[PDB]
């Protein structure tokens, strides 16, 4: 009874390809090689963040593009305001382990969660003066790797344990659960319309998600080793993927295959961080080497180096009005990059 | 303009309570030692998802945490452990004639060993369950032999303080495995780390605090000589 | 796509001799360090052997050393393991494993849960 | 004899050059790099400025007098020339003594080390000793203290034995032991590691501690023995009681410390070297 | 083993029909989106120092 089933999956697996392949009629790299290269892209550190006492591991921007939040290992979730310096919130976690963090775009919440299996949502408005804990979500049986915000009253959360969730806050009830992955979940994107998101995982594999309905629609398969970033392109017809090998990967949707691949033999190093530019022109990954690296995302050759940190670089932001970009790494430090 | 200058300064003001608290809080940061404790529930009452506990000794603080929330994936997580003082590492021994433990503890220590992010971490080893080893090797049917066939040539060293009431095939075997742990590690470390053996039984209310406490001073002790040029 | 395929197997007598050949397509042979798993009946899944990038470095359980032998080709890109004098107590599933990231000296490629980087494996029995 | 003075005159210059280079070698290094900024590096950093002050605002004086054989400047700035040289040295001894020190608390208290060295004591003990220092100088040699053509330092029976004393003695005495104390450590830890083992080689086991503490400690006796014993004789007995050869040998030994400061405390660390 | 393998059968087959459009197509979007918004991205094209917020 197995074999044929097996057999079956077999047939449906050329099938794809098959399919695939019809549709290859030529490359990204030849009918866009009549366009003049960007030139050299040197940027400058304005500004440097000092208060933290461990590794940041994680970092979001908000929505004026102005306030930051920063994840501290310590135990410490910050809030900083950036043509100042100056520090407004600092909030203390009952868990020193945390592994992600988000803003909401109203600007009235937080997000936070790590290896204690369990989301909890800040308030900031606080009336009283006092920043105290709102909600407490739980229900799954692995470490959280990552949350973003929908709106007040909805979250999306990707588990270790080889699933997705979605969250209603005023019950704290799971509405949906997304399933079909093999291995953890590390990193999840939102469409700009908010009606999709992709999902990436450790099985060399991306899926797309419908959040209304609630099943897989497509299944992306071209790397080698495990995925650990992801981000859509601004129209929401692409996203762009780092992975352990070495290797960024852009696919599109309406193809349903990969496009182009970034890679070079001086790199031998992971990607940690990737992303894009307002206008879909650069794009900046963070590697283990220390340094940062930014593309050209229609000629697949380098840019620039953004080379200023002792340690290993953990997490990359760019801003919504495209006029910085935040970079936050082991060292215990956060800087900020522009061009003149 | 006063609008301007009443902001400014309730921004200074609030930086520097904030400051000021930080600056409270790195010393009980700094006065405390983080223990990752892994194994391969009742050694945690002798000192949720993951699990805390404190203990003070000889007016020191330290940290445990235990890590049984998790599945067996382990090359993601694991990471995240990469400042501690020392990893507490526990096993189980047998000598009775289904699967072979020994073999899958001996792989994920030289695992944990050769990772690059975790190339400055010393490791305390406790043989639990020596007990079993006693019952089994009465038996007459040696497990060590059939898995283990170097076994045979195999003799005691010299340096051998055997405790008072112990068969000698006991000793031997447990020396035996201690050899096979040490053969791992002496061979890939630059002095940067170290590894520091002990034996239990199947009891360390009072006995497990005051190991982890000599290990810890002797891991760092020796970290600060090889600084100036002394080791 | 990682893909990994085993060949040859069945029912041998006692004392007999038999090759297991393992192929591999999706990824860059040479740069990953590989291994051989068996899973027996009624048991858990436990670790034969294991070979590195070039071939310099060997390594074997107790129980098999002397009797099994371990290569590599990289032109071909293949695995082969050579059983040598059976006994009754070696009939199970055998596997074929891959560790899990490039140009490393790590693995933790036992996992029963799943583990993405193997293939179905094939069936060995020994008996009269 | 022309050759004799260009022989010195060599020699002086070489000595300037390679104090004023080791020691800003040293401060450029400490300040451009951000992972060396801490607290147990503040002292190096403080025996640093000290030996480059002295090295750039007094020797080249003593150089010109030495040479010439006469001093042409008037009465005012001999005084101060003599209380700046006191003060500089007294402040680079008792900066190494503070370093013995802290080392000698980091290694015997290893668990409690964070909270018994802090930027307050830090602060206290630089101070301390920058008092010390102004005091026995300036406040000593003006105030007619230590009195009883030429520009030399006067000395007396109290002061040169106070000044001896204080200086010089019981700090020599305090690290002799605390070095005994960690040699022994040392060699003890040394003797473990190569019994773990026995199917490889071990470390060297007498070329770590023996020859990085004796380089220490023989440095600081050759270079600064013989000039505070022959100025408490010449305190006791009188000034026509030492020959002049002696006194210039003795001098320029003691001034000749600060060349190997840097390559001491700062060649032998690991972390310097690595960053 | 059975319903993983009907479960993986049923995605696939949900998967297989569906439709697709030509690679060049898509590459020609791309192109236009990232040519008609190349004066208002400031990390491409530098702002002069009047109108940066952060100097
Ligand atoms: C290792 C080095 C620093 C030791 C010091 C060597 C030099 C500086 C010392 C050693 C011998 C000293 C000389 C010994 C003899 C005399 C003759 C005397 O009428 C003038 C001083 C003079 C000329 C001394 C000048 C300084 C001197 C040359
Ligand atoms: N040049 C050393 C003079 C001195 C210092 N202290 C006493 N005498």
């Amino acid at each position: 009874e197995l074999d044929q089933l097996r057999q079956e999956a077999e047939q449906l697996k050329n099938q794809i390809r098959d399919a695939r392949k019809a549709c290859a009629d030529a490359t990204l790299s030849q009918i866009t090689n009549n366009i003049d290269p960007v030139g050299r892209i040197q940027m400058r550190t304005r500004r440097t963040l000092r208060g933290h006492l461990a590794k940041i591991y994680a970092m979001h921007w908000g929505t004026d593009s102005r306030l930051l939040v920063s994840a501290s290992q310590d135990g410490k979730l910050i809030i900083w305001d950036s043509y100042t310096t100056n520090k407004v919130h600092a909030i203390p976690l009952r868990s020193s382990w945390v592994m992600t963090c988000a803003y909401a775009p109203s600007g009235n919440y937080v997000a936070c969660g790590g290896l204690d299996n369990i989301c909890s949502i800040y308030n900031l408005k606080t009336r009283e003066g006092n920043v105290r804990v709102s909600r407490e979500l739980a229900g799954h049986t692995g470490y959280l790797s990552c949350c973003r915000f929908l709106d007040d009253n909805q979250i999306v959360t990707s588990s270790g344990d080889t699933t997705c969730a979605l969250w209603d806050i005023e019950t704290g009830q799971q509405t949906t659960t997304f399933t079909g992955h093999t291995g953890d979940v590390m990193s999840l994107s939102l469409a700009p319309d908010t009606r999709l998101f992709v999902s990436g995982a450790c099985d060399a594999s991306a899926k797309l998600w419908d959040v209304r309905e609630g099943m897989c629609r497509q299944t992306f398969t071209g790397h080698e080793s495990d995925i650990n970033a992801i981000c859509f392109f601004p129209n929401g017809n692409a996203f762009a993927t780092g992975s352990d090998d070495a290797t960024c990967r852009l696919f599109d949707l309406r193809a349903d295959q990969e496009l182009m691949t970034y890679s070079h033999d001086n790199i031998i190093c992971g990607i940690t961080s990737v992303s894009f530019s307002k206008s879909g022109r650069l794009l900046l990954a963070g590697y283990d080497d220390f340094n940062c690296n930014v593309w050209d995302a229609l000629k697949a050759d380098r840019a620039g180096v953004l080379a200023g940190h002792d340690n290993r670089v953990s997490c990359l932001g760019v801003t919504d009005d495209g006029m910085a970009v935040a970079t936050g790494s082991w060292d215990s430090f956060l800087k900020i990059w522009n061009g003149s | 303009t006063e609008d301007q200058r009443n902001e400014e300064k309730a921004q200074r003001e609030a930086n520097k309570k904030i400051e000021k608290q930080l600056q409270k809080d790195k010393q009980v940061y700094r006065a405390t030692h983080r223990l990752l404790l892994l194994g391969a529930s009742t050694i945690v009452k002798q000192m949720s998802g993951i699990f805390e506990t404190k203990f003070q000794v000889d007016k020191v603080n330290f940290h445990m945490f235990d890590v049984g929330g998790q599945r067996d994936e382990r090359r993601k997580w694991i990471q995240c452990f990469n400042d501690v003082t020392a990893i507490i590492f526990v096993v189980a021994s047998s000598s009775y004639n289904q699967t072979n433990r020994l073999q899958e503890a001996l792989n994920l220590f030289k695992s944990i060993w050769n990772n690059r992010w975790l190339r400055t971490i010393s490791v305390i080893l406790f043989l639990n369950k020596q007990d079993l080893l006693a019952e089994k090797v009465l038996a007459g049917k040696s497990k060590i032999e059939d898995y283990f066939p170097e076994f045979a040539r195999y003799t005691t060293p010299e340096d051998a303080t055997p405790e008072p009431g112990e068969d000698p095939r006991v000793t031997r075997a447990k020396y035996f495995i201690r050899d096979e742990f040490l053969r791992i590690s002496t061979a890939s470390g630059d002095g940067r780390h170290y590894c520091y053996p002990h034996f239990t039984c199947a009891e360390n209310i009072r006995a497990a605090a005051a190991r982890i406490f000599n290990d810890c001073r002797d891991i760092i002790q020796r970290m600060h000589l090889r600084q100036y040029e002394l080791l | 796509q990682v893909q990994l395929q085993e060949s040859g197997g069945g029912l041998v007598q006692p004392g007999g001799s038999l090759r297991l050949s393992c192929a591999a397509s999706g990824f860059t042979f040479s740069n990953y360090k590989m291994n051989w798993v068996r899973q027996a009946p009624g048991k858990g899944l436990e670790w034969v052997s294991d070979i590195s990038q070039s071939g310099a470095s060997i390594s074997y359980t107790g129980s098999v050393k002397g009797r099994f032998t371990i290569s590599r080709d990289n032109a071909k890109n293949t695995l082969y393991l050579q059983m040598n004098s059976l006994k009754p107590e070696d009939t199970a599933v055998y596997y074929c494993a891959r560790c899990p990231a490039p140009f490393t000296r790590d693995c933790f490629d036992v996992t029963s849960t799943t583990y993405a980087y193997r293939g179905q494996g094939t069936q060995v029995t020994v008996s009269s | 004899s022309t050759a004799c003075k260009i022989t010195i005159t060599v020699v002086l210059a070489v000595l300037i050059l390679i104090t004023v280079a080791g020691n800003v070698v040293v401060c450029l290094a400490v300040g451009l790099n951000r992972r060396l900024r801490n607290l147990t590096n503040c002292f190096i950093v403080s025996l640093a400025i000290t030996d480059l002050l002295l090295g750039l605002l007094v020797l080249p004086f003593s150089a010109i007098y030495q040479l010439s054989c006469k001093w042409s400047f008037g009465k005012v700035f001999c005084n101060i020339y003599t209380s700046l040289d006191v003060m500089l040295c007294t402040a680079s001894i008792l900066n190494l003594f503070m370093i013995s020190l802290d080392r000698y608390c980091a290694v015997m208290d290893p668990l409690r080390y964070p909270v018994l060295v802090t930027p307050v004591r830090v602060a206290i003990s630089l101070v301390l000793i920058w008092v010390i220092s102004i005091t026995l100088s300036f406040l000593s040699i003006h105030l007619g203290w230590n009195s009883r053509s030429k520009c030399k330092v006067q000395v007396n029976e109290v002061y040169g034995l106070v000044d001896g004393l204080v200086t010089f003695y019981l700090p020599l005495l305090i690290m002799c032991i605390t070095y005994y104390r960690i040699f022994k450590v040392a060699r003890d830890q040394a003797k473990r590691i190569n019994h773990i083992s026995s199917w490889k080689a071990a470390t060297i086991r007498e070329h770590k501690a023996t020859v990085t503490l004796a380089a220490v400690m023989g440095a600081f006796i050759i270079c600064w023995f013989p000039y505070f014993t022959a100025f408490v004789y010449r305190g006791l007995r009188g000034d026509d009681a030492i020959n002049e050869v002696l006194e210039a040998i003795v001098l320029w030994l003691g001034y000749a410390n600060s060349a190997l400061n840097p390559i001491l405390y700062a060649a032998l660390n690991r972390d310097f070297r690595t960053g | 083993s059975i319903a993983q393998a009907r479960k993986l059968v049923e995605q696939l087959k949900m998967e297989a029909n569906i439709d697709r459009i030509k690679v060049s197509k898509a590459a020609a979007d791309l192109m236009a989106y990232c040519e008609a918004h190349a004066k208002e991205d400031p990390l491409l094209t530098p702002v002069p120092a009047s109108e940066n917020p952060f100097r």
